[PDB]
Parts: C-alpha cells; structure tokens; sequence
C-alpha cells in the first residue's frame, strides 16, 4: 500500500522497475528519505547487474600488449599456452568446437596485432572482440568521504558506482575509504578491492586481496575470483590446487568443480574435464555446462544415443533454445531416430534468432540431405546457409564438394578458394582444393594448398601422402 | 526393406527397375518370385522364377527357397 | 580394436525400431516431403530477392570488414568463375544506412574480370553514429544495362568502438 | 510361406583412391546464463536507441 | 448445451465450427498453419468470444477448437529473422479432460499479425468476467448490505427475509434477482452467500422455491423460503422470464478422433498415475511405474 | 511428464491482484483436529480467502472475506491469552488484527457456513513490514509475535497485549526476520549484508548476540525446528543459499547460479541432513539434501510462496502462490515419457495441395536458369543540373546519387525519397563545379 512498503516489496520480487518509479516518486515528494535513495540504487544496479566471476573479457591489448606469465616456454602440461579435426569441427587450429558458450571462452590467442585485426571478430571471444576490456546521482558531486563512515549506504552506494556507471576508479576510491573505516576486518570489502585491482589489470595487488579475505572468511565467490586471478597469470596448477583446496572446504561445491573441469578442457586434457563433469553430474544432474559437454563428447566420440540422451535431458529441464533443438535433430538422425529428426531441425529453424543460427541449421539440414541421398536438396540447403551467412566456409566446402561431383571443376575451385580463405584454420578446404589442383597438374597450388592443410591438421594421412607425392615432383 | 514396411506397390516397381537393370544375379529374380508368391498371384512368379534359372551359383540358403517355390510351382 | 560400445540405450532403440519400423519410415518420408518443400520455397525466394552471393553470368561475391575504429576497410572480393569469357560490363551498388554510415563511393564499375582471378575491391565506410549503433550494409552486384542485381552480400557491420 | 533370402557377401573396398572430404556436422554450444544476459542487454539497447 | 469455452475438440462438424447464439466473433487470420501436427497443412484461424478455432481452409474436414476455459498458457514468439520476414508464432497450452494439449499456430505471411494480441486480450476479459456463467459460493459479493454488479449487469429485483433450505442458523437472508444472476446472502455472517447465473440454472419451480442447476457443472439443489406465497409466486415467475430472455442470446459478459493424440503437451502421455508419498523426496510424487525408481530416473 | 510440477487442485485468484511473502499460509486454522490442512492467502488487497481443496469446484472456498486495507503478512498459531486453539493473525501496515475462522455445518454440504469473528485488534504507530512468532523465551502453549516495521524496530505484542518495541541498531532498509528457539534469539538480515542475531531477554531489556557477514542480502529466512537433532538457520541470500549453525558460523552454503524467489526447508528424510526447496524465477522448483540436488521440476508460475502440507489424504503436496494470483498444488510428476513421433491415422498429409505449391516453386526454380524513369538536364547556364525521375507504381526506400569525378566537386550527393505514391515525379536539383 504505503510507498516505501510497495517499493520494497517489488524489489524483493525482482520488479526493479516499479520500485525504481516508485522511489522517484517519494524522493521529489520528501527531499529527506535515504532508504528510497538506496533502494532506487539497489533497483537501478540490479537491473544491470552481471556477475563478475562470468565477466572475464579480454581484448587485443590484453591478448598481445600485456605480459604478465613469469615463464616464456613452460613444459607442454603445465600452462594454457580428444576427437581429430577428422571428426569434430574446430574453431581455431586447436581447440575444438565446445558444447558450452561462456563469455570468457578463449579457444586460442592471436598471435601479433595484425593477426587479431585481420581475423573475424569473433574467432577468439564469445562477442565481437575490442581494442581493451537522466542520471541518478552524479559521481564526482558526492563526498565518497562522508558515505564511506555508513556501510548501510556504502555496500549499497558501491554496487551502484562499479556495476552501473562501471567507474572502477570512484568504487576502488570508495572502497578504499571504506576498508579504512571498518579496519580491515571484513571479506566483502577485501574482495570488492580485489575485483576493482583485477578490473585494473594488477593481478597481483588483486591475489593479495583476495587471500587476505580467504584468510578471514572462506567462500565461494573469494575461491573463483582467486583462481580467475591465479588463470590470468597463466598458472592453471596453482588455479586447480586452489580449487581442489576449496572442495576440501566445501566437500561437494558444483562451481568449484565445474571450475576444474573447465581448466582440464582448456588444457585440453578431456579425460579429466569429463571426470570432472561428471562429479558435477553426480552432484546437479540439471546442469546445462555438464550435461552439454558430455553430450557433445559422446556425440563426437561414436555415440549418438547417449549424446541424444543427455540433450533430451536439456530439453527435459525447460530448456528450448534453437541449439539445442539443431543438437536434438542432430543427435536423433546419427542415432536412426529418423522419426524425430525433421521435426526437431524445424524446431530450430523457428527458434533461431540470428542469421548465424540459421545458417548452421541449414547447414546441418544440408548434412541430412547428404546422408538421405539427395544432392539437389543437399545443394539447396548449402546454398541456404550461404544466403543467410555469406561467411560460412563449411557451406562452401561442401556446395563445391557436391560441384565437383557434378562436374563443374571451376565452381568448384573458386567455392574451396572461397572458403580457404574464410577459415584458414579449416583443413578440409585446402585438402580439397590440393587434390583437385593435383588432379589437374598445378602441382604449385598443389603443394601450397597441401602445406597450410597440414598446417591446420598435422597427423591427417593424406594431406602427408600428397605432400610426399609432390615433393617426389619437385626432386 | 519396402516388401516389409507394408508398403508393396513400390516393392513392385522396385523389382521391376532391379530385373531390367540387373543380368548375371538370380537372387533378384528369386526374391521378386517370392514376393509375387506371397502375394497370391502365381502367374508371373513363375516367369520370375524362368527369368531366374535363365540365370544358372549356390549359397547355402539360396538353393532351398529356390525349389521350395520350385515344387510349388 | 577401438571398436565402440553399445549400451542398452541402443539396444532399446533398436527393438522399438524392430517393433515399430513401418511409423517411423512414414513419418520420416512425410517429414522429407515436407522438408523439400520449405528448401525450395527459400530458394525460390532467395532466387526471387537476388540474395545468393554464388549464382551464365558466372560470378561470385563476399565480403570482408577490416578495422575496430569508427572507419572500417571494406573489401569486396569478386570473382569471375567460367572456363574462358571475361565479363564486361558490371557496376557494384552499395545499399546503406546514410545516417550510420558514410560511404564515399557507393556506386562504382567493376573491371575486366579475367577468369579464375579474385579482385579485391576496397571501399571505407565510416561509422558516424556518436552512439554504438550498427546495421546492416548491401552490396549489389549488377549489370549496367539490365536493373536486376545479379547477386547481393550483406555485411552486418560491427560496432563502432571509436569516437 | 517364403521370407526374402537376401544377400550376405556385402560390398569391400580394395583401394583407397583419394576423394574431397565434406565438413563435419557442427553442434551449437549452448550460451551460458551470463552471456544471455549480456546479448540481451545489449540488443535492447540498440533497441530503445533505434525507436527515435 | 455450452461446450465451446469448457472443451479442446478435434475435427468439428462444420455447424459447430459456426457461432454459437451468445458466441461473437472477435478476429480472424488467413494463411496461419498448424504446427504440432508435421502435415504441412495451411489454415486460417479464428479468436471468437469463447474459443480459438482453427481449419485447414482448403480441408476444412480437419479443424482445431480451443475453448478459453481450457487454455493454462498463451505466449508469443516473435522470431525467425532477415531471411524472411518475422514470422510470428503463437504457442496454445491446454488442460481439457485431465489432459494437457500443445497448440503452434505459425502466421506464415512474414508480417506481424494484429491477431494474436486481440487473441490474449479477449482471453484476459474471459478469465476475469467468470462471474457471469460460473457457480461461487460465499466469494465477496457484497459490498455493504449492498451487491457489487458486474460489468453487463442490472439489479431487478431484492426479496428480504429469504430463507435458506441448505442450512439451519444462518438463514434469514436477502435475495438479488439480477439480469445475469439470482444471489442470496444471509443477513448476518454475510460471507454465506450464493450466485447462481441463469446459464447455469435448469429448472426454477415450486416444491418452498426449488432452483436445479446443470448436471454438466455440478447438479446444486437449492432451496429458499419465503413468507408469502403471493410474493413467492411472483419471484419465480420473475426468475423464469429473465432466464428465458437470457437464454435466446446469452450475455457471457466477455468484455471487447485419433487426431488429438499428435497434440500432446507431454508427449505420447495422456494420464497421470495416481500421485502417492515418496519417502525418499518426503512430497507427494505421482506413482513411479513398476520398475523405476526416484534415484534411476534422477541420474543422467 | 518427468520434472514437470503435475498439477492439482489449482486456482487463479482475483482480477490483477498482487500477493507476497507470508501472504500464502497452511495450517489448520479450522481448529478440526484432524491434520489436513487449509489454504491461507492475504492479498495486498483485502481479500483473505480461505479454501479447503478437494480435488476446480465451489465447495472449497471456505470463505473470500474483504477487508479495507492491504494484508501483508497472514499467520496461524497460538495467539490468543487462555485457550489453545489455531487462530489468524492478518498484519496490515498500522494494523493487527487476530481473528477466529469458526465453521458451523450444515445439513448440506452446500450449506455450511465458516465466519472469522475478530477476536483482538492492535493498532500501529509505525507501518509494519513483516512479522514473526514463536514461544518468546520459554513460554509455553503461546505463540506471541514481533512485528517488523519498515523503519526498523522490533514492536513484541504478547497476544493480545502490546509488549514493547525495540529500534534495531543500524538498519536502513528492512530485512527478512526469523526466530530461533532453541537458541531463542531473533534474526535478522540487516542492509549491509550482516545476518545478525538478538538474545530476546536483551531485546526486553534494552546487544547484538552474533553477526555473519554474508555477501549480500536475505529474501527470505526460515529457522527450521521440526529437527530437534541440531538447529539450523537457513538464509535465502538474493544470490546464495546458507545454512548457518547456532553459534554464527556458516554449517555450509551453496552458490546459486539463478535468482530464487522462495524457498522452504520442510521435513528431512536422512540422518543429519535437511530437503529443502527453493524456487526460481525461472518458475522451476530444486529439491536440496543439504547442498547435493535430489530433484528439479518446472513450476508454471514463479513462486512467491512455496509450503508442503498434507492436504486431503495425500500428504506431501507443494502450495505454490505468485503475486498475480496463480494458487496451485501440485505434485511432482514422475513418468520418463517414450519420446516417438505419434502414430496418428486421421492426421495425413495433403499431398494434393502440398504438390500444386511444390510443382509450382519447381517451376520457378527449373525457369530461373533458362519501371523507374530517370532523366538528367544540364543547363546552358558551377553548372546547375537537374535529375527528374517517375515512376509507375508505389515504390519504395528511393535513394539518389550522383558520381562526377575526383576533380569536379557536386553541392548535393545524396537525396533520399522514403515513398512516392504511383505515376508521380520527383525532381532533385544540383549543382558541379571544378575543384583543383
């Protein structure tokens, strides 16, 4: 009924809009009221919030222009620095395609500027890379000196300054000030210090932080933000001994696991990360991250049936999205499940939301048609995916594969120039485009197509048959 | 795999593409015959089974259905 | 041998396929059908609209976006695939946002395109949106005489990132 | 009545002559709850620029 | 009877497909599809006062009718990007007959249909007008010794000292005959009240004032007492007149065979199991079947 | 049918209403003694209804009184001085009030009548927020409850007596408020994320017993006490869920990565361990033994308020209540349906129609292998010319351009037409001029 009871009430059922209005409301009614101008801040930043363990984002400047690991050539196994290309798609040349977008996948790192400037702008991050990673109240009017003696005001009043107007210098100011009041003796202020120096990019000064608040409270949030520290300083052992330190904790923490498993599969160590996955499993039995990798990795490894088990369970759990329904339809033709196939990838197409999306489900719809035995219809949906994504370099492999089938050779060589020149990181176009230069002669092509597909993929045995045939040419 | 998803008129015609196409294989011939048979006609299982021994090649079950639908016809 | 494992989920699959294979074949024959009708009737569309960067008059067309900055290289790659004939007469029309963008040649010819050579051809869009507004830019591909473009690339032009 | 014999030798290969290699059928990843969060942000405010 | 806005029913003669004497029709879109069931069969669809129905517009044999009463959830999906344009689809979520039904119904024309709004705004006037053709027993129908109207509604006539021949201490009450509905509420505890709506009562007579309602929405036997007959006369033939008037066009204050089984929400699941108590959750969980368990179905 | 929330007897209740925390109760505020139980709801209304399912109909609808003012917070319990018996507590912002749901039969079971009589009323000099109750102390066969206002003091009314009120030290904001009794200490989730704990002797005195620094703020707080074995003070944070021992420090907690709404310890199974039951809003419902997820099912609503009651010989059944008025029990469902494409006969396709559109969209395929005039004048006179241009139907996103050369220099580049209606002309003038 009351302003301030209805405000709060909203607040508390996620409204944050209602309360929002609301306290604008009673804040012009009555100039004197803090509890509206606190919970108006509470409503504004929630809005927005986001959390920071998830909100690891690096650009080219921290790819390239900021050294902070101590080694330079650390032993293979010791530093983030399965199924072969053969089977499953890749990304990049390693790193294989995953079964769950986080914002702070890497799945590589660019090598120079030109490198990352010259690359789609999504080939490395989860979002389009970058260059660095009225109002309500006015930052630079109010004393963060007075603020800073009332923690009621102050936790509330930072949470607004770093997670809505996003200006690290006055919170790590206010925060600062505020450590100072409450002498040093409570984790939230040390970890919201530590988040302010990680946001900085002082590692170091951040890890302080963050063991001195482990020190005075162990939890959760403290264990991952020193091991999203102890990643950006490329030590992944001291990051999984840190974690297996909080499972000793915490004996069963799903977070704390997951984090391992994501470790060991950046690493690439897949039979640790699925090990890991699989407590996680044991433990939530709903979780997306799990169930989606597993499935992927059964999907990949010779065993459709289970990966089609564990993403009936994503769909079982509410969950309808267009990838899922692409990875159902999926899973349902390389399982035989040809009564659920069709249906699903119509499921997809519907629930896509891109022109991304819609070209892998033409895409994928293409590969069904391929397996069915139609080459027309085949045709048709490689075409589909190019006309919604022109940058799909499978699209063009596989319509100048079906070309060259047909007969048209010139089609077909500019289509694998096309996408060769997409996707370097794709073995599958320069393989094509080597064996149908070498059909032809252009044993020069040839060899210059032969050497990036073994760039791309090393141990493929044919890319080093023809390498060899054409080195017997060239001696 | 048509004769056995309740589906036979495309059995039929399916036969009829594989005899015109094919010339030194009886199980074709065979199979159509049994097909016919089963069918209830009779008539044209036994110019399937001339089409057949036309074309004599022994495996070890390919002889007793052979002239099972033999001495039924 | 690293011969699979098969685990009951297969074995239940396969008896329910053993039970009831006849539903499933008809289902996925209409499902087929189906299916062939909606991929036609997109390309008949895409045919419709001109928007196949691939499909006599052999060409093909995609396009690149180079640059962070409020000033991005665009770069046309364009090439004639046929045995032997160039083609002659070819102008590219660039259909844009002229509040987001500002393109200094939109409308220029094409040269001799010999076959089997990919010509590059660079233009420099400008984002002029204070804000990070993007939008989607078309590239026509078409004749001189005729008014029918014979093909069209999109380019969902990234976010500024500048001022 | 008579079942359908069938043929049992099956069909091998003999050679491996080379041929054109397709891509692989991709899986979508699936986007975490942050990741959705942060699209949907900013996509609505592209949006509520858009409406001016 | 009334069955439009209580039933999910497939393949509907064509004389029920038409509208109902109080039914009016709301709004209408050609071209719109039936998914849910993969037959690939355009239709045209139809929001009319009490049910969405659907037909195949070219075999209008097969058809789709969606009572309001029925339908636990409506939403829309607007999806399907630049390839073509956004078309939109709505998604139809029913419980008729202990059995839940899922409906998509696809605007295959790429414009957005003004359809699916009116759609959600005439089933909100529905569930909040269910006072005109619904039995309530003591809801809040009385403000202060005074009856709280309904939108399309008119007071005609207020009887005192009504008894009731259901109870035995609170029954001197006071009787509203209205034109949607005959309430009763006692004089004091004024929350025992009863509303009757004419679409429900069948047959008012005299046995001392006897009201039988419908058997196909609970068969109530309502009986009321009052002093002089003449009065008493007067009232029933008051109460038989309007529910005939009421009968000829029914208000519904609405304020602006094997097919059914590719309908499932569930999915090749049409009932529920009895539910029992799991020891193991402690909650009421419906019957495991004979070999499951709660821990062999949790595991992935 | 497996992780869905199967429903029950289930109700939506009102026209745009709007509910809360401690709106939903379930409890046999009837006094019947026989160990069903009965669905409480407030509303920010007035309408407290009452329902008694069984499984809708009109039976169960005990009774849908309207009172004035909004109801904040409903409760069941011992509050009134001399006898024992279950009543309703109704808190409204500066009011209480303590009724008497009383059920008289009748000879019908259409024609039984239930009236809450108001057995005490107390009014507030402050605007309440929430209240809680409990034996305060070690007093027994009484639950005599503390009212929260929203400025932060603690007012203790012994039932039916105003006891005293106490300001809470340092609270800006008001938090969710629980009582332990086994320690028998208020607690509290105060504005900066500090869980603090009263001794109730030191609240009737005036201090702060203990404190935790969680990291955030408290939705709700449940002290759960059907567990003699060890006590417990379960805090749903607005991020994290906590189980915290009696002495202050964390027995263990869980990081949830979703945003819960409510949550519910009912009764355990296992030695030791608690099942709890928490909510999203994402409107899906986890089952937890201690932090380990036994189950999870789809809600269709987001619940505001969850309990577990035994209601009509079936115990064990989840009363689910949002804040737009969707009350449902539920039970969870169980059944792994098949997953295969149904095997319907009347559904066929229509392989006539479907063959005219294909045949048709082939045709178009099979052919695609095998109306603006524009006019430029130059005058005779920087030289002015003028580009005429007309068209012969509705056309549409028109834009015009002019390339000169690099040298020559144009005054105008672009001019855009949004629409021209049919057979009209638009003309554009510019002018060129050398530059160089």
């Amino acid at each position: 009924m009351e302003p301030l009871l209805l405000a709060w009430s909203y607040f508390r059922r996620r409204r944050f809009q209602l309360c929002a209005d609301l306290c604008t409301q009673m804040l012009e009614k009555s100039p004197c009221d803090q509890a509206a101008w606190i919970l108006k801040a509470r409503a504004l930043t929630e809005m927005v919030y986001v959390d920071e363990i998830d909100v690891d984002e690096e650009g080219i400047a921290e790819m390239i222009l900021d050294e902070n690991a101590i080694a330079q050539v650390p032993r293979p196994g010791t530093s983030l620095k399965g199924p072969s290309p053969a089977v499953r798609p890749v990304t990049q040349a390693g790193r294989p395609i995953t079964g769950f977008l986080r914002p702070s996948t890497q799945s590589g790192r660019p090598g120079t500027i030109e490198q990352a400037i010259k690359t789609p702008r999504t080939a490395y991050t989860a979002r389009p890379i970058a260059s660095s990673s009225g109002p309500f109240i006015n930052l630079s009017r109010l004393n963060l000196a007075k603020y800073a003696q009332k923690p009621k005001l102050a936790k509330a009043l930072f949470e607004y300054i770093f997670h809505h107007e996003n200006d690290v210098k006055t919170a790590l100011d206010l925060a600062a000030l505020s450590t100072e009041h409450s002498q040093y003796k409570d984790w939230w202020w040390k970890v919201q210090i530590g988040k302010c120096y990680y946001r900085l990019g002082l590692y170091r000064e951040a890890e302080k932080q963050f063991k001195s608040a482990l020190k005075q409270q162990e939890m959760v949030d403290t264990f991952l933000y020193l091991a999203k520290v102890y990643i950006s300083l490329d030590q992944p052992l001291t990051a999984l001994n840190l974690f297996k330190q909080g499972l000793d904790k915490f004996p069963g923490e799903v977070t704390l696991l997951c984090g391992i498993a994501r470790i060991y599969e950046e690493m690439n160590n897949i039979s640790s990360a699925t090990e890991y996955y699989k407590e996680v499993l044991k433990q939530d039995n709903t979780h997306v991250e799990a169930i989606a990798c597993i499935g992927s990795n059964h999907f990949y490894t010779d065993q459709p049936e289970v990966a089609l088990r564990f993403y009936r369970r994503l769909l079982q759990m509410g969950v309808y999205n267009c990838q899922l329904f692409n990875n159902l339809g999926l899973c349902c033709f390389y399982a035989q499940q040809y009564d659920m196939t069709l249906t699903s990838f119509e499921r997809a197409l519907s629930l896509a939301e891109n022109e991304e999306e819609v070209a892998d489900v033409w895409y994928n719809l293409g590969h069904v048609a391929v397996g069915t035995g139609d080459t027309n219809l085949a045709h048709q949906c490689f075409r589909l995916a190019l006309v919604s994504n022109n940058q799909h370099a499978e699209a063009y492999n596989n319509l100048a594969v079906l070309e060259m089938r047909r007969g048209h050779v010139e089609q077909a060589k500019a289509l694998l120039q096309t996408a060769s020149s997409l996707a370097p990181h794709m073995y599958e176009p320069h393989f094509n485009f080597a064996t149908i230069s070498d059909k032809i002669g252009d044993l020069q092509r040839s060899y210059a197509a032969a050497k990036k597909s073994e760039a791309a993929f090393p141990d493929h045995v044919d890319t080093q048959h023809l390498i060899k045939q054409l080195e017997q040419h060239f001696a | 795999a048509l004769t056995n998803l309740e589906d036979s008129e495309n059995a039929k015609r399916a036969y009829e593409e594989a005899v015109r196409l094919d010339k030194c294989n009886p199980l074709v011939n065979l199979n159509y015959a049994v097909l016919l048979y089963n069918q209830g006609e009779k008539r044209d299982a036994l110019a399937q089974y001339q089409e057949m021994e036309k074309k004599v090649s022994s495996s070890l079950e390919f002889d007793p259905e052979m002239v099972e639908v033999a001495q039924k016809l | 041998l690293n011969v699979p494992r098969k685990t009951r989920l297969y074995v239940d699959q396969t008896l329910r396929e053993r039970e009831a294979g006849t539903a499933m074949h008809r289902t996925f024959q209409a499902d087929l059908y189906l299916l062939r009708l909606r991929a036609a009737r997109a390309y008949v569309q895409a045919l419709e609209s001109s928007l196949s960067p691939v499909s006599r008059e052999p060409l093909k067309l995609h396009a690149v976006v180079q640059g962070l900055g409020p000033t991005f290289k665009l770069t046309l790659h364009l090439q004639n695939t046929s045995t032997a004939r160039p083609i002659l007469g070819l102008v590219v029309c660039f259909l844009y946002n002229e509040v987001l963008y500002a393109l200094p040649r939109a409308f220029f010819k094409v040269p001799l395109l010999v076959p089997g050579l990919n010509y590059p051809l660079e233009t420099f869009v400008k984002s002029l949106s204070d804000k990070g507004i993007s939008d989607i830019i078309k590239v026509l591909v078409l004749r001189e005489g005729q008014s029918t473009p014979l093909l069209s690339a999109h380019i969902n032009m990234p976010m500024s990132e500048g001022l | 009545m008579f079942r359908e014999v069938l043929p049992k030798q099956g069909q091998l290969y003999v050679e491996d002559i080379t041929t054109m290699v397709l891509c692989k059928p991709k899986l979508l990843p699936l986007k975490s709850l942050t990741l959705e969060k942060l699209e949907k942000m900013q996509q609505a405010a592209q949006d509520t620029i858009h409406q001016q | 009877a009334l069955w439009e806005d209580r039933d999910v029913r497939f393949d509907v003669s064509s004389q029920q497909m038409k509208t109902r004497p109080g039914e009016v029709l709301i709004d209408c879109l050609d071209s719109v599809e039936d998914t849910k069931g993969n037959n690939g069969d355009r239709g045209r669809l139809l929001v009319t006062n009490l049910r969405i129905v659907w037909h195949s517009l070219a075999l209008p044999r097969v058809n789709l009718s969606i009572g309001y009463n029925c339908i636990l959830n409506i939403t829309t999906r607007t999806a399907n990007s630049k390839l073509r344009g956004q078309t939109e689809a709505l998604y139809v979520l029913t419980k008729c007959n202990s059995t839940r039904f899922e409906f998509i119904f696809t605007n295959l024309v790429p414009g957005s249909p003004r359809l699916y709004t009116s759609l959600i705004a005439v089933h909100r006037a529905y569930e909040t007008s269910k006072m005109y053709r619904d039995f309530k027993l003591r809801s809040a129908l009385i403000q202060n010794k005074q009856l709280r109207l309904l939108p399309q509604e008119n007071v005609y006539n207020k009887i005192n000292g009504v008894w009731n021949l259901s109870s035995d201490q609170g029954n001197l009450g006071t009787f509203f005959i209205t034109n949607v509905r005959i309430v009763w509420h006692a004089n004091m505890n004024d929350s025992f009240n009863v509303s009757i709506p004419y679409l429900q009562i069948r047959s008012v007579k005299i046995r001392a004032l006897v009201i039988e309602s419908s058997q196909q929405s609970g068969g109530y036997v309502l009986g009321f007492k009052i002093d002089p007959v003449e009065k008493l006369q007067e009232s029933v033939k008051e109460i038989n007149s309007l529910h005939k008037v009421y009968s000829a066009n029914p208000i519904f204050g609405v304020d602006y065979t094997d097919a059914f089984v590719a309908y499932f929400a569930d999915g090749n699941k049409q009932q529920d199991r009895e539910p029992v108590f799991s020891e193991e959750l402690g909650l009421a969980i419906e019957k495991l079947k004979d070999g499951f368990t709660l821990q062999g179905l949790w595991e992935v | 049918s497996l992780f869905k929330a199967r429903d029950w007897w289930s109700t939506v209740l009102g026209d745009k209403e709007e509910f809360d925390q401690g709106c939903l109760c379930l409890a046999d505020v009837d006094n019947t003694g026989n160990g069903q139980d009965k669905i409480i709801v407030g509303s920010f209304m007035g309408y407290l209804r009452i329902f008694n399912p069984h499984p809708a109909q009109a039976e169960d609808l005990l009774l849908e009184v309207h009172l004035r003012d909004p109801i904040l917070q409903v409760e069941v319990g011992k509050f009134v001085s001399g006898t024992e018996m279950l009543h309703l507590a109704v808190l409204h912002s500066r009011k209480l009030c303590v009724y008497s749901v009383s059920g008289t039969l009748g000879n019908v079971e259409h024609g039984n009548q239930y009236q809450i009589k108001l057995m005490y009323e107390h009014n507030l000099q402050r605007t309440a927020c929430n209240m809680t109750y409990g034996s305060f102390g070690g007093v027994k066969g009484r639950d005599l409850i503390c009212i929260q206002s929203v400025d932060g003091m603690l007012m203790v009314f012994e039932q039916e007596s105003y006891a005293f009120g106490r300001f809470l030290p340092g609270s800006l904001l008001p938090g969710p408020l629980a009582y332990s009794s086994r320690t028998d200490s208020f607690i509290t989730v105060s504005s900066c994320h500090q869980v603090e704990s009263y001794k109730y002797q030191v609240l009737a005195f005036a201090v702060v017993d203990w404190t935790l620094n969680i990291g955030e703020q408290a939705i709700d707080i449940c002290i759960v006490s059907f567990i003699q074995s060890a006590s417990s003070v379960f805090v749903l944070g607005e991020r994290n869920f906590f189980c915290l021992k009696d002495n202050g420090q964390i027995q263990f907690m869980k990081k949830l990565d979703y945003s819960p709404s409510c949550f519910l310890p009912y009764c355990s199974v296992s030695e030791g361990t608690i099942n709890t039951l928490i909510g999203n809003h994402n409107n899906m419902l986890h089952i937890y033994q201690d932090v380990t997820l036994k189950w999870a099912t789809q809600l269709p609503h987001v619940p505001v308020a969850v309990r577990v009651g035994c209601l009509h010989d079936l115990k064990g059944v989840i009363v689910t209540l949002s804040d737009d008025g969707h009350l449902q029990c539920s039970y969870l469902g169980t059944d792994p349906s098949l997953f295969q494409a149904p095997k319907v006969e009347s559904r066929e396709l229509n392989y006539d129609e479907l063959d005219m559109e294909l045949k048709e969209l082939q045709k178009v395929i099979k052919n695609v292998n095998k109306d603006l005039k524009v006019s430029a004048m130059v005058s005779p006179n920087s030289v002015t010319v003028k580009v005429t241009l007309k068209n012969r139907v509705a056309l549409q996103k028109i834009k015009l351009s002019i390339y000169v050369q690099p040298p020559l220099v144009l005054t105008g580049d672009q001019f855009t037409f949004e629409f021209m209606a049919p057979e009209m002309t638009r003309t554009v003038g510019f002018s060129v001029y050398l530059k160089g």
